[PDB]
């Protein structure tokens, strides 16, 4: 009941404060009580390569009674049944209330490395282990590839990868940091790098200010989005005419096959931010909206589905200015509707068209000169709306 | 032969070429009229990117053929 | 978390707006993030007649990441390997946050009419296909009979099937409707019927007013209850007896062997809707108590009850009143307790026996006259509750 | 031989017949004494219905047998 | 006049049947394109059981309405 | 709706009001809507011997639909599959809403000792026990030999009979009674047995009061630490001592190598233990706080952390006094740190070392005089707090 | 003087034992009956474990009391 | 000039390189170890998308950072 | 010879036996010194707990050797 769960959050709290990369566990969903643990099959193992998932489940009275954990993955080991139930006494008579389920968990993982031929749950798979052990290491190798190797496994394994790579990413940079003075950049790069300390020389020409995203993959329309609504933060008719073509663009959605009820929140999310700017507020809370993590990820998701809505309805102009074989829905499915996939030259000119809109990008790799060159898509306009563009990721500039 | 390129503006232009010109010598042909450097360029003719490396012939592009210009830009 | 859910119910509330009849889905009891689909074998399959089922489990983090969708029920099919993983790329990489469970759904209830030996999941069955499709389809359908037919799984189909059934009943009709004018009937038959129409003419010549019921296999108790309460909505002493017998009638019941726990909160709804009676209220307010589900369901199950009780009490009575060699337990059982199972005239008496109360019911067919004969039992009473009996359906009757 | 028939209100009703009358002709019998239309009629005998078209003796329904009225009345 | 009745599938069966045809007489036809026997059959019109010996005129079933195919299986 | 929420928490109370010894179910951890069941192979079974477990799913609208019941564990019978579905009808067509889980869980267990070759789930099963019933015993005894008889369950099942046993010692007496006299001693024994009597005249002689504690295994534990805290209930000076090296006791632990953040909350315990008595309150309310389960419990659990702290602190001392070839930190995982663990000699040592103070133990077993002999031990001190052994349990003295 | 001991099953064993009996006696008497070795029996007695080297008259085991029969299951 | 590199369990591979090499035979470096095809292979420097003709300089990788491979597996 | 017996509350006892003497007669001779009585006695010798029949020889206990005695005192 009460004390139990809180122990339960203490103990996610702990694991989560020093997170193992071979073995780690987490809730169900909603549910406390039951976890699913990801474990990675160790380096020179037999289990190599191979991915094992575990269910915990923490029964109504805990610590005091031990936690029920058992392998759904199937694999070949003296300690665990093909039934699933892990063999070692820290989980029955040998239990303390004042152990970790992280303790439990590397005790597991320990069990891999090094099994157990002393108290064998498998009498026959002990015996192949303590007599042959070639026999055994090529069995559990192909248990492992049959079981644990499955395009399942896999998926979850590499989620996980990503989420670990972004949160690390995250806890480094803001979703939209502060308006800054571009000479930061000249601490990004190495004294040793002259080429584009120059380029940086040459960028500090034009523009005084920049403003940095989260190389998140969605940068693009994160930068796009913050930038273009803090253009109107003033101008009075634009304001005006951005918002009216924003919720129509709802209408020729739902219009163009996107279900409504789904499109509905994050277009809501989109007025909303709209809103914030209609009568002005000042530019820090526009961007406290921004760095709040659903509402900003909802907007890019709108962004992003306005992008494949024009993409899809141009398609015949659109349709040869893609690489590969895909048509353009694809392309949309692919490349730009699902979330945190990498934006291009068509996505820019595919979202300025859809909300009518001007755009400038700086394009800063290695010059010839220090000359890092303009490109502005509406044809020939006026764009009061500057981004820069380094290979892989999408900054904001201010004049 | 004379060839066409559609920009992703919607601009179209014209160069002039021969069918052992190579890739990277029309995107220096395309710097010329409309300014933008070369290794900032991906041009695609009819769904296959175009390698620096080969020559006109070697991809097939014959008299009045159209190719596709699109900006490096790949981002996130 | 939170906006996650109200998503996952959102998409519930689309999926329940249009009912897809093969393939549906839904949460397993209380959870949200854990739904179970049913899909049946398409027509024109090699996996007609089959029932396959489907786990869902939805990320805590939604619509971000895609739903993780799993075959439980074995499967032959180049995309689905017997691990259950199923391999289309709408769950992968191709999510988008815009797309719906439903989308999921009949793209896998596509994927089963028409596989893709284009991306396989399972190589050799793709290999199957491709060339050889007679042994496809025969192995295929072997497995269907293997795997998909279980005595487990028809119950479940079944079971889907009756509840779309009254789920598109219950949209169509409320549980009691509001006192009509029984000239609404001329609408409900043809002008072609000329039989019909006219002893609608000579019902019109009893009776002024007609109150419609669900016909969802209870109307009969859901009828006689709510007309013998609303008569009681005024006189004095019959609202005292009928309390006071009702009351007993617990009593009675539990010690004729009825476990006292469970028929106690049926027990409870029927007191409170006697209460609600007891000082008058208008009509409308405990017809808004019959129009709430639960409540107007747990007063049926009750009189459920009451019927079954007094059967058996009487037994011996009744015994040789049934068809078949059923005993009177037996047909209590089967035909009486149970929710949804019809009524007979059996169930009509047996109730109006138990609370000691009078009935009349209009039989209307097919008359040799126009005339509708009336049926009032007990015996030669003055009957002040009328029912409209038509084929397969009960209705209130007001004079 | 005359016969004898419950109806489900606790009613007992006494028939003149003979072994020979079929069902339809019993229940337009009882519709005499009764009122009730013979299509609005079941009647079973020892557990089993009783179909129009066959005799009593068919049934073997001999002199002082008991039957048992129900009404149609299916419903829900 | 011709009915349309649904199965369990979802599949949607047409049938050639006049008001005044039995209701087993409308299993037998179904029986005759499915090859359900008729005992194995429950018929739903309105979220009404339809009884065998009645007519679809009795239950109101007009030109082109949509009836249910609902399996009564054994119970094993 | 919530009603079947509601429902699903009586049915519990109730089959909790009258325990089934052979077949018990209850929810799985967090969930109301997920139960698991575990029942017994009855007696005269093939099926003996084995243990069975069951899932049940209550279908969100309760008591209306019946609940979804199946084999986990396979199991040889004519009536279940080796997918695991039940055959029984109570279950599907014959379900009324009067029903209690409890009426389906035992007769399923009926349907053990009596199965049903009439209405067979599995044909061929349903053929070999109604013909040749030597096969079927002999093949349903394997099966059980095999499946059921697993070291996945068996843990489970003496996990009830201990929950059971001390369930029914809990209801008898309190974690920790109220100062009694000890004259109350002479009625737990007979007037038969002479010796124990007189050496309770002779215990009369020596103390005034008795304060009995629950025989569940941490008694010692329980005992000491009450009397030890009402000990300083008034001392000033020792209140003082003992809350400092208390609390510094959790340095000395974390600094062990016990987790911290486990440790903690019953360091916490611990210390609002010492808080209650700090400023004295009447023993009756740190009595109070006792006889509350989880507070005593987690006390306890500090309490034997420290045993074992001490214990492997100074483990070179103790290594030569413990049976057996376990090393010191293997006697503490096994006899000291988990509850319910029987205590001795060694951990009252190591406890009275731990917190630094001063025990007297009255040893009364079958004496040559009437005499039951003390033990002091810190070695030869002046002992204020006194606790009475008898064979398998501690009580505390009150002189 | 004889004694109950209840087993997992919840099956109830009846023994002949005098109050001075050791524990292992009881235990080997159990072996005899059952089956289970000694060593695999642990005895509870009012929630007290009982030594093997003990007696009945030391837990205060008087007529007709009962005991639990707990399994120690070597740990595989 | 050396660079670290990540994989899916944890394991980290050290390579050889210099600030000029291009990423498709940085894939083909990891190809030569481990036996992953490029195709096979997404690399990540900085939450950045590593395209395949670019140079390790483009993205500023400077000696010793750390990279991280992602395995795009084909859709099954 | 001469023997030691180190007590759990930290004293130490010197015993005056032969090779040849019992365990319950040194046990005995304990409760000479320390007054408590044999049966509360455990004494252990090298991690082996001593059986009362044997003798000092027995267990190869030789002059000037190490006991440890606890009390029996097994409870919860």
């Amino acid at each position: 009941g009460a004390m139990a769960l809180k122990r339960i959050h203490k103990e996610l709290n702990d694991l989560a404060r020093d997170p193992p990369a071979q073995c780690s566990a987490g809730p169900v969903g909603d549910d406390m009580f039951h976890w699913q643990a990801t474990i990675m099959g160790p380096n020179d193992s037999p289990y190599q390569g191979g991915v094992f998932f575990l269910t915990i489940h923490f029964p109504t009275d805990y610590p005091f009674k031990p936690p029920k954990v058992a392998f759904t993955t199937r694999i070949y080991h003296p300690n665990i049944n093909s039934n699933g139930s892990i063999s070692l006494d820290i989980l029955r008579s040998q239990w303390s209330p004042a152990l970790t389920i992280s303790k439990v968990l590397l005790s597991i993982c320990s069990l891999l490395c090094d099994p157990n031929p002393d108290d064998p749950l498998v009498p026959e798979i002990a015996r192949i282990y303590k007599t042959d052990r070639e026999k055994y290491n090529r069995i559990a190798r192909e248990w492992t590839q049959k079981y644990a190797m499955g395009g399942s496994a896999y998926d979850e394994a590499i989620m996980a990868q990503q989420d670990r790579i972004q949160q690390e990413i995250a806890v480094q940079n803001p979703l939209v940091s502060e308006r800054l003075e571009l000479s930061v950049l000249y601490k990004e790069y190495a004294e040793d790098d002259n080429i584009y300390q120059q380029k940086i020389k040459d960028l500090h020409k034009k523009y005084s200010y920049i403003r940095k995203t989260r190389p998140d993959g969605n940068s693009f329309y994160r930068a796009f989005g913050f930038s273009h609504l803090e253009a109107l933060l003033d101008d009075s008719k634009e304001l005006q005419r951005f918002k009216a073509v924003s919720a129509k663009s709802k209408e020729d959605l739902v219009s163009q096959g996107f279900t409504e009820f789904t499109i509905e929140d994050f277009h809501n999310t989109f007025m909303d931010l709209i809103e914030q700017v209609e009568k002005q507020t000042s530019v820090a809370d526009l961007l406290a909206s921004f760095n709040d993590q659903s509402t900003s990820d909802y907007l890019v998701v709108y962004l992003r589905l306005l992008t494949s809505g024009y993409l899809q309805r141009e398609s015949k102009f659109f349709e040869h200015f893609i690489e590969g074989g895909r048509t353009v829905k694809e392309f949309c499915q692919q490349e730009v509707e699902p979330m945190c996939k990498e934006s291009d030259h068509i996505h820019i000119i595919a979202l300025a068209q859809a909300l009518s809109v001007s755009i400038q990008v700086e394009y800063m790799d290695r010059g010839e000169g220090g000359t890092t060159n303009p490109h502005i898509f509406p044809e020939g306009s006026e764009p009061k709306v500057y981004l820069l563009y380094r290979p892989g990721h999408y900054d904001i500039l201010y004049k | 032969m004379q060839i066409f390129v559609k920009t992703l503006t919607g601009k179209t232009i014209t160069l002039e070429v021969e069918p052992s010109d190579t890739i990277e010598n029309v995107k220096a042909k395309i710097q010329d009229k409309e300014g933008i450097p070369p290794d900032q360029q991906r041009l695609i003719f009819a769904g296959k990117q175009l390698e620096d490396g080969r020559t006109l012939s070697d991809y097939n592009i014959q008299k009045e053929s159209t190719l596709h210009l699109v900006l490096r830009l790949r981002g996130g």
